[PDB]
Parts: C-alpha cells; structure tokens; sequence
RNA sequence: UGUACAACGGGGUAUUGUAAGCAGUAGAGUAGCCUUGUUGUUACGAUCUGCUGAGAUUAAGCCUUUGUUGUCUGAUUUGU
RNA sequence: GCGUUGGAUUGUUCACCCACUAAUAGGGAGUGAGCUGGGUUUAGACCGUCGUGAGACAGGUUAGUUUUACCCUACUGAUGAAUGUUACCGCAAUAGUAAUUGAACUUAGUACGAGAGGAACAGUUCAUUCGGAUAAUUGGUUUUUGCGGCUGUCUGAUCAGGCAUUGCCGCGAAGCUACCAUCCGCUGGAUUAUGGCUGAACGCCUCUAAGUCAGAAUCCAUGCUAGAACGCGGUGAUUUC
RNA sequence: GUGAACAGCCUCUAGUUGAUAGAAUAAUGUAGAUAAGGGAAGUCGGCAAAAUAGAUCCGUAACUUCGGGAUAAGGAUUGGC
C-alpha cells in the first residue's frame, strides 16, 4: 500500500528518528569518538618509546598565458 | 502488560525472560551458560556429582599409571 | 549423482528401511498381522503374498515362492541378522549415549 | 496469510507446483490430492502457482472414498520432499509431500494425522497442531 | 544449538551443516555433509564402510568402552543452573578430552605393537632372499670408498 | 497492436551502462551529512573481503516469529587493518560544484603508498615526495600555508588514508590510497585533528563498532561477456530454436526504426561498481585478540580463521569487520564500508548482536570441525604418529 | 640483491575409501596324503581378516613455509 | 509512479469456463521471410455438388524444401591518437534511475452497533512481485579424469596400465551456480484533486482576483549507475655526460 | 576374444597416421550429457529426450478369417567362486 515516498509513512519515521533512533546514534559516535582519542593517545604513547609557491606561480603563470594565446579561456577572451 | 506499556509497546518491549527464573544466586540471574567447548555439547556433559564421576575417572587414571599402561 | 543412484534412489522411490522391517519381524503379531492380511485392490495380489524382509509385494504365490530362491532375498536376510543400524550406533561411536547402545545390544542378543 | 492462519510465515522453498499430487495425511478417506491452485501467489507470467509446507493449496481427491472426490477442497501441506531451510540452520525434507484436508477457516475434516507433520505448519495452523500426534 | 552426528558417519554435523532427513516415524538422521546422505539414500551400511566410526569401533580400530566415553549423554531430566556446577563442568570436559586422546594413544599402541618384529621378519625375508642385489650393493659402496680417497 | 500479457522489465534502468567499473576501488559519491556538532569522525573506511562464514546469532528482535530463538546467518569478514592518514585535501563550494582547493601531505610516506604512484616501482629510483619532504623542513611555511588556506576556505575537509596491505595476506604490495570525508567538529577542528594524525594510524573500531549498520562499497565480481539469458534474466527461448535459444528473439517494432536502448542485449556482465546498503556489523574483532571466533555461548578459544584459512584468502591476522550477509565484491578485493548516510528507522538497526557461534571449519571442503585439535581428537592416532 | 621472486620439498586443509606386498587356515567345498583324525593334514579356492582412515591426490584461481635449487635481463619511447 | 496471473476450450483470438489475485483495465507502435501454427499452400490423392466432357467448385479430408549481416546504421559491451610527459586523488555537466503489493501482532473484539458483526492512525513482524549482489550453508554440476569400482579386450600372470568419439558406475573438492541458496533496496522540498486562511470584485457573501496554509504512489531533488573519450580541479615526479 | 551374430568394442597379419597449424577457453552456436522438488502445468502437437530393451522362468485379454492377436499385458531373476 503505501509507498516509500509516502509523506504519511515519512512523517511516522521522521518522528521516530528524533527518538530512540537518533538518541543511539549520537551515544555510538562518542563511543567511537572516544575510542579515537584512545587510539591517538597509545600511538603518540609509542611514539615517546622513541600564490602558493614558485611552482606553482610559474605552473599557473604559463597556464594562463597558454589559454590566453591559443584562445581557450573560459573566464576571459 | 503494564512493564511492555511503559518500555516501548507491545512489539517494541524486549522482555528479559530471564529475571524471572528461579537459582540459589540472583547475582548469576542474567549469567550466559556455555553451550559448546572444544567440540563438545557441554549440556550433554552437565551433570550434577561430576567431581564425583571426575574423581573416580583420576584414581583409575592415576592407577593405570602406576600400574603401567603408558610405559 | 549420476543416472542410476538418482533415478532408483529417489525420495519417490524409497523403499522400507531395514530396521523397520526388522521391528515388522521382532514380534510374531506384526508377522502374523503381515502374512494374514486383509485385501487390497491397489497392493499386487490384493496384498496377499509379502515378503516381510524385502518389504515388497508379489503379484501371486509362485512369484513368491520365486522369489524365495533367489539372490536378492539371500541378500536382504544377510542384512538383517545381526544389530539393525540406528542412531544409537551412530551416537554411542562418537563417545555419546554409550550405555544405552550398550544396554541396547544386550537387549537384542538377549532378547 | 490466509484465513485461519496464526500470523505470519516466512519463506521455504517451494515443493508442490500446481499439478502435484500429494499424499493425504489425515483420515477423512482421501488418498490423495491433486494441486490445482494455490492461496496467496503471486501473479508472475509464466511461473506456476507453488505450494510448500504450511500453505493451503485447493486440491481435489483424486483416488479414495467417492464420497470425496469430483469436489475441489481447501488443503494444507503438512509434508515435503523438497528440502527447505530451518532457521537454526538445518535443510531437511520429509519422505513424501502430503497434505490434510482443511476448510477454509482452518478446520480439520478429519479428526487425525498420521505421519509426521513440519512445525512449520503445525505453529501456522492451530488446527493442524492440535490434530497432529507427530510434529517435525 | 549442539553438535549432532551424522547418522552415517558419527561425525559432527554443527549448525548449518549438512541436511536431515525424517522418515515417517519423526526419526531425524543427520548427516554431516551429502557423502553420507547421499551412501544412506544407497542403502548403504556404515558398518561395512571403513571409514565410518561404526566400523571402526564394530572391528575394534578404536576403542569402545571405556570411563571416559560414558560421560557425555543427553541430559533427559535438567539441573538447575548453577555457576560452580557448570564451571566444574567445564573443567571436567577440559581433563576428560586429556584422558581420553591418552587412552586412545594407548589403545592404538596396543594396536600397533607386533608391527616391529613382523616388519623385522619381513626385511630378513627379504634380504635372506635376494643375496644377487646384495652383492651389487657390496661393490656399490666398494666404489664409493674407492673414491673418496683423495 | 498492445503487448498482451502485461510483464515487468527484465532488470534496472538506473543500473546502466552495465559497463566495466572505471577502478577496482569502487568511489564514495556521497558522504554522511556533515553536522558540526558532534566530534571529529572519519565517514568511512577501507578493507579487504576475506570470505564468508556461517554465525548462530541468539536473536532478541521483540514482535517476531523468531524471538527468543537461535537462527543460523551468513556474515562476511571484511579483513581490516589499520589505516593510516597521509593528507588533507580542501573542499571550496562553487557554483560548478565542489573543487579540490589544495591537498596537503604527511612529511614520511610509506613504500605502499609510493608504489601506488609506480607502474613500475622496482625500476624506479622512487622519487615519490622527494621535493616535498623539503617543505617541512624550512619550519613548514609551506605546510602551515596551505593548512590554514584550508581553514580559510574549504567548506568540506576530506582526509587521505592507506591500507596497511603488507598486513594483509594479499600478493599485492601497492597500497590503496582513498579520501575519506571528516564529519564532525568545524573546519579548524578537522584540519588539526588531520595534521595531527599525518602519520598515526586509524584502527578500524575508531571508525565502526558492533550493532551498526554500515554500507558495502565494492566493485562487483567481474564474468566477461555474458548474453542476454544471464545478463539480463531474460527466459530461454524454445529448444532448438533456429539461431538458438539463449537470446532475446524480437528487438524492435516498425517502429522507431532502432533498437532502443531498453532492449536487453549481451554484453559485460559483472564487474561493476555497486553500493549495497545496512549491513549490521556482528562483530569487530580485534588482531591481537585470540578467541576472535569464540563467544560467551562457545568457549573453544578459537580466532575467526577457518581451518586452513580462507579459501584464495590467508588468515585473519588483523583486525576485522563481520557483517550480515553477503557484500558486492568477491574476495581479496578493496571494499570501502561506509557509515550510513541516515539515522535508520527500522528496529534492526537498534538491536544489540549476540553470537553464539562462529562457523571456524574449513571452507575448502565440507569442513567437519572447528580446530586441528578438535579434528585430532577426533580421528585419534594416525600411522604418522606411531 | 631482498622479511624479493620462482621451481621443488616439508606442514596443514580438503577428496576418496583402506594401496602394493606378505601373512593367517578365516573360508562354500572338491581333489590328494597318511597320524583315519574333530584347529587330521597337503594343495587349490570367490572372498574375509592383520599390517592399513591405509594408499593416492591436494592449486592448476586453497592456506602456510627457519628447507633445497636457481633468477634478477632485455627492448622501446617521452621535455613546458 | 507501479503492477495487471495459472490453466481448460475450439481454424486461432476474444468470449466464456475454472481458479488464484491487490487487480486479473482498455488500447498504440509492434514483432509478413527474429522463431513458429494454421491459412494465400503450387504439380499427389480421396469423397460431395455441378458440368455431356476436359474439368470447376457450396464443400470436406489429407501430405507437402525456403537459405543475412561477412556491408552501413542502430543498439549492447571493449580499445584508443593528441592537446609538455607521467602518476595518483577527486569534482560533476549531462544522461539513466526503482522499488512494489499483501497480512500479521498491537491499537481490539475498542470506536460503531438492538444484534449480527466490526475499522483505522501511532508502535511492530513477515511475506508477494521486482531489482542488485553474493556462494557461509544446502542443492545441482565434474576432464580435479581427484579417488574408488565395473564390463569387454589388449600388455604372459601379479603390478601397473592402454582402448572403448569424456567407456560406464559411486563419491567428489575448487569453480560456476539456484527465490532450489542467502543478503540488501531512503528522505527532503514543490505540487494535483481537494480542504482551508485572510480578502476584494459586488456596503451581503465568497478558498482567489492580490496574497497564503495543508495536501496524491505525482514532480524535482537526496540517494544510486555512467562520467563529457574535444568538461574541470588538486597533487606527486619530471631524464647528465 | 566377448557375444546368438559377418552387430557394437578390443586385438594379431597387413596398412595408415593423410584432413593448414599454434595460443587461449567470452557470449552465441554445432554435437553430447547431468540436474533437486513437481511431472506435460510447456506446445498448434509429449516434438525432442527420458523410460523400455538381451536371456531364463511364470503368466498373458478383447477380438478373430481360428492362422493369429502375442515379445500382448503383468511379474521373478541374472555377477563371482
């Protein structure tokens, strides 16, 4: 009967998520989030067991010059 | 119907069968029994007076050492 | 897999199983109750003439009498002499259910 | 499901097409049924209506007492030569596809099973549970 | 769930292994893969079979009765749970599969003993027999100190 | 003249071309939606299949006919080593879409991740990021600029990782490089948990845990050019129908003159890049921890390597991903699990797994037991042993 | 020029169903032989039993490898 | 948007019949040498009617060769030259798009009802059809000719083998595979009919004129497939004698 | 040699090893098989395949021109020693 589109169907789900549903999404991702800060923390434990540039300027310089000599600009004529 | 109705209805409510049995301790009210080890039915292996069986399984054992079966 | 096991050894096509057909010879009533028969216009013979070992029907009394003579009869007898093959064989092998299998044995070489 | 069946049943796979005949498993003097239809299939083109354990099919006495046959009656498979899946992971099949004859409501004519009959069907139908002295 | 044994085979058929067939009797026969199915569709018997464990202990290749082997039954009537019980239970399972592969040790010894002195006779009978080979076999290693002189 | 039987069309639209993937590692085209609230995450990870097996799950799922009772399901192990980040890369929104503004790299790359950037890694002199460990040596200005260039303007920050596949039992030596978007936390917040983590490692349980429902992103198992029967479903015609009977038989009308592109015909089958969706995670094992494969239910002390290993897959030495049912990809092969991209409705995705039982016999063969130990013990004494 | 790769080998893991060879009284019986006797005996004899879940196979798109032996080399082209 | 059946029947088709179903809607382009049945079915033959006849018909019955593509285009998949070279990581124009239906617990024997009977929303569980995958398990398959056996013959016998157009039989891993196996398939905007708000036209009134709220399986996006081979971005290395 | 057989299959004497080859093992074909459960529901039509099949023994209906039908039908067997 009623399809998945359903705004009847929908509306049900979209008060249940704010629920249950979301409620233990939010708790698993600290969760993990701590689990991160754990993993992070043991790494950096091991550990102590122990324009942009000329590049760049001339890349985009001879780009533009190229685009602007063989008439392929997007932006300018 | 009460317990279901204020858990999440009727469908929703995961009812605990287990607080609900009878044992000598409520502390292993909700405490897993094994059911398999090493290839073994551990229920088919349960049985009360086992350290009885056991025992008498270790004095033959111990015997048929003494006595020389693994020479 | 091939043609001949799957075209005679069909759930279709399967036959009495031999510890049934040794229950059907441990007592004299089911014997009895087997040779003794009531008419069947389905069964060969109208059910007259079973043999109770091969569990299957012969069309008249020469064709049983036939048949007691032959190879095939020989063979199904030889299989039903000694122990009939159950799941307490098949437990009591594995270190499970040993006693009644034991017990079990008794029972039949006794009895 | 159908009428008088107790909730829902999930998937087995499919033993009886239409055109089966199938054993009668209960005393209302019927040898066996003939599948003629099926409750509850879906419309595929060229796919014939199948019956599994636990479905009511319509069958017609085929062989038996002439008081029943040349009548088409509700019927509910109670056995099966096809291997299906139970879910604590077994396939099993029976020897032989049988089935009962059921009224539409879910009512046994008969008034016993014999043989064995799949739990399948005897949780779906409280009829056939009740009138069935071996289940699985 | 449990271990079952396949009817034909005694081996153990786990959870989602194999399949089961019921005759009109409700006797369930497990079977640990479609070999021994497919040998119980045949008619087969297993105790004619040599690998099955119905051979092997009919014949005597492995030992039948014993203390060890008497332990595991189907529990008919219940026990109350219990964690001391039941971790005693698992204790026991742990010695029990000790004694019992040691029991079976010997009993394959014991089966297995005569071996020596049979395969002994053997090569004497072989050796006694045969002397053409044995003197090729002298001059073989007469060559092989011949040359590793230097 | 109307088609007289009405019948639905044999496969999917939305699924064409059914070409072969463009790569062996299938894309993420979207992400879970960004909320700045929660913590810094990653929104997926990276994996190998390794195989499938068979689990006793003791089901709570409250309303079904299976409640309170052991059912027996199929999982895969998704064999999951840690990867480690080696780069940011900078999202700028623009009225074309979103454009890589600028990435930055980790000062030490691996051999694995350089191989990556070879055809030819052992003719090579690996020159991989010569020039650019430079630029962490002049008190990383350069580093710091393009780090705060992101933090100035990219509005969605997406991180670098590798696999470790030298863990893995894989032949391969070239690692698999991939972006993985960072949710949670602003802009700042992602850009220095990255540059933080430039060469730390991300276990796959700092990702995913048990009792989530997670998406499989893997290119599908490939099988050549395959016809219309399989391809497609479509019936087999009459036997010996001249021309034969593994085709579609009528392609056309009088019109429109063509054959559209509706009509099914042979071509590649397999091979393709699929995203398969709620796949429950029944367990995250841990490498270090023997008894992956055991339970509460069973005591064996087993991990989840079956005998003799996985089949065209060695052992489970690593961290692993199990979830319900089969995924897209066959073994061996790159899968990109992904957090799921909605907070699921449906009640399976809140309960909690319980196994009691994970199938360790061998899949090379109808495998009867679960350990070499249980299968000696069984056997006993062979002629090798005296 | 190496936790390298390969060809073999070892170990698992899987399939079959108990190898070749020898022995045995185990064996329907029939011949012969005398100690004419109850395992009489010498020979044949399908098959049966013991060595022996033995033997074979096992990646060719299985897993693993403290072993052995060898290889690491040519050709072509590409510049803002 | 999405489905619209299984059979029985007779020149066929509809009809009609039986049943199943959510429903078994009606049509177009249809598939005249893609494949096929009857008929246009040509020289054989038989019977009936007519004709003096040869014969032809009011008929009826029977038997009866038909042959792309290797060309172009379309369509399905697969490469690919050059825009310094080379490698990796992405963007997303455009184009495609997909989910579907049933009933089960609860709401309930409640609303409603003299009574017979008897809903639904919210909360849950499965299944039908479709689709996309996958091979743990089960089943199928076997040139693993992997193992074993059988027949006939040949290698003097044993062994070990050959041949029997894959000899046959049993089991058979791996692979392939099956609603014959298993898993998975969503959520935001804008609307239609309609229900309204404010409010003129028209000193009443009015959902409409200005303005505006809600609202269908609709539409458009999200999600999913491809990635413009002449759409684009980020990044790595760029040849020494 | 098997076998009833100048059948099929294997071999001795004699003859031949000639038919463009190599490498892969996609779809579709040509030829040949196998398939769970059901068993004609497929089709214009059981087309094609399957099933049967040698020999011995038991037994064998209607009808009939009394000759047949008839291998009617339906059963029991088969190795080795």
């Amino acid at each position: 009967a009623k399809s998945l589109r359903a705004s009847s169907h929908l509306n049900a789900k979209s008060v249940k998520r704010r629920g249950v549903f979301q409620k233990a999404v939010d708790a698993r991702e600290q969760r993990i989030s701590d689990k991160l800060k754990e993993d992070l923390l043991k790494q950096k434990l091991e550990d102590l067991k122990k324009w942009r540039d000329g590049r760049h300027h001339t890349y985009k310089k001879a780009k533009l010059m190229k685009q602007s000599k063989k008439k392929t600009s997007f932006t300018r004529f | 119907r009460d317990i279901e109705a204020e858990n999440g209805g009727a469908g929703v409510f995961n009812v605990n069968l287990k607080d609900k049995y009878l044992l000598e301790d409520d502390e292993w009210k909700n405490d897993i029994m094994p059911e398999i080890l090493d290839g073994k039915n551990v229920y088919d292996f349960l049985d009360p007076e086992i350290a009885a069986k056991l025992q008498a399984l270790e004095e033959e054992e111990e015997k048929l050492e003494n006595e020389g079966f693994y020479n | 897999m091939g043609r001949y096991s799957v075209k005679r050894y069909k759930t279709k096509r399967r036959t009495r199983d031999l510890d049934l057909i040794y229950n059907d010879l441990s007592t004299k009533e089911s014997v009895q109750k087997l040779l003794n028969q009531p008419l069947d216009e389905t069964k060969p013979g109208l059910g007259q003439h079973y043999c109770i070992h091969c569990a299957k029907y012969m069309e008249t009394a020469i064709a049983l009498k036939t048949h007691l003579k032959g190879k095939v009869h020989k063979r199904r007898v030889k299989e039903l002499r000694g122990v009939p093959y159950t799941q307490e064989v098949s437990d009591a092998a594995a270190g499970y259910n040993l006693n009644k299998f034991l017990n079990r044995v008794q029972e039949i070489t006794q009895s | 499901s159908g009428n008088g069946a107790q909730g829902t049943k999930f998937r087995i796979s499919l033993g009886l097409p239409v055109g089966a005949i199938m054993n009668c498993a209960d005393n209302s003097g019927a040898r066996n049924l003939y599948i003629i239809a099926v409750k509850g299939s879906g419309s595929r083109l060229n796919r014939l209506p199948a019956a599994s354990l636990g479905d009511m099919v319509m069958a017609t006495v085929k062989k038996g007492k002439p008081e029943l046959r040349k009548k088409v009656m509700p019927a509910i498979v109670v056995r099966q030569a096809k291997s299906w899946r139970r879910r604590d992971g077994v396939f099993l099949y029976f020897e032989d596809n049988a089935g009962v004859i059921a009224n539409p409501k879910g009512e046994m004519k008969g008034s016993a099973i014999t043989g064995p009959v799949g739990k399948e069907c005897a949780d779906l139908w409280p009829r056939v549970a009740s009138n069935s002295g071996v289940v699985v | 769930m449990r271990i079952y044994q396949c009817h034909f085979c005694s081996s153990p058929c786990y959870p989602g292994h194999g399949i089961m067939f019921v005759r009109n009797d409700a006797k369930e026969f497990r079977f640990c893969r479609s070999k021994c199915h497919k040998a119980f569709k045949q008619r087969r018997n297993p105790r004619k079979l040599k690998w099955t464990k119905a051979f092997r202990k009919a014949a005597g290749k492995e030992l039948a009765v014993d203390s060890t082997l008497t332990f595991a039954q189907r529990r008919n009537v219940p026990v109350r749970y219990n964690r001391e019980l039941v971790a005693t239970t698992l204790k026991a399972m742990a010695r029990i599969e000790e004694i019992r592969q040691k029991r079976e040790r010997a009993f394959y010894k014991n089966r297995m003993r005569g071996n020596k002195e049979k395969d002994f006779l053997r090569d004497k009978k072989l050796v006694e027999s045969n002397p053409e080979l044995l003197r090729i076999r002298e001059v073989e290693i007469a060559r092989k100190l011949a040359k590793e002189q230097e | 003249s109307h088609r007289k039987y009405e019948a639905p069309r044999h496969g999917h639209l939305g699924f064409l071309p059914r070409k072969r993937a463009a790569s062996i590692r299938a894309r993420v085209k979207a992400f879970p939606k960004d909320d700045r609230s929660k913590p810094v995450a990653l929104t997926s990870f990276l994996g190998y299949k390794a195989g499938m097996t068979t689990i006793v799950r003791d089901l709570d799922r409250p309303g079904s006919k299976f409640h309170k009772r052991e059912v027996v399901e199929a999982v895969t192990v998704v064999d999951t080593p840690p990867v480690v980040v080696v780069g940011v890369v900078g999202y700028v929104e623009t009225p074309r879409g979103l454009r890589s503004l600028t990435t930055v790299w980790a000062e030490h790359l691996s051999d694995e991740v350089k191989r990556r950037f070879y055809k030819n890694w052992y003719k090579s002199k690996k020159k991989a990021f010569t020039k650019y460990s430079a630029k962490y040596a002049q008190d990383g200005a350069g580093i710091e600029r393009e780090l705060a260039r992101i933090k100035k303007y990219a509005s969605v920050v997406r991180v670098l990782v590798h696999t470790q596949i030298r863990k893995t039992p894989l032949a391969q030596k070239k690692a698999h490089l991939a972006e993985i978007q960072l949710n949670g936390g602003s802009i700042s917040e992602k850009v220095d948990w990255a540059r933080e983590h430039f060469e730390k490692t991300v276990a796959v349980d700092s990702v995913f845990e048990q009792n989530e429902m997670i998406d499989a992103i893997a290119v599908t198992k490939g099988h050549g050019f395959e016809g219309v029967t399989h391809r497609w479903g479509t019936k087999k015609l009459p036997r010996k129908t001249h021309r034969g009977l593994r085709k579609v038989a009528c392609i056309g009308a009088w019109h429109p003159a063509h054959v559209m592109w509706s009509v099914a015909r042979a071509g590649q089958r397999g091979y393709h890049s699929r995203t398969s969706i709620n796949h429950k995670i029944y367990r995250v094992g841990k490498g270090d921890d023997e008894a992956n494969g055991a339970t509460s239910f069973d005591r064996t002390k087993k991990t989840i390597t079956p005998m003799g290993g996985f089949v065209h897959y060695g052992e489970i030495k690593n961290d692993f991903i199990m979830v319900k049912g089969c995924i897209p990809g066959n073994r061996k092969r790159i899968v990109t699990l992904r957090k799921s991209l909605y907070t699921n409705t449906s009640r399976k995705a809140l309960e909690e797994v319980s196994l009691k039982w994970i199938d360790t016999a061998s899949k090379f063969g109808k495998g009867r037991f679960q350990t070499p130990a249980e299968k000696h013990a069984f056997m006993g004494t062979l002629k090798k042993d005296l």
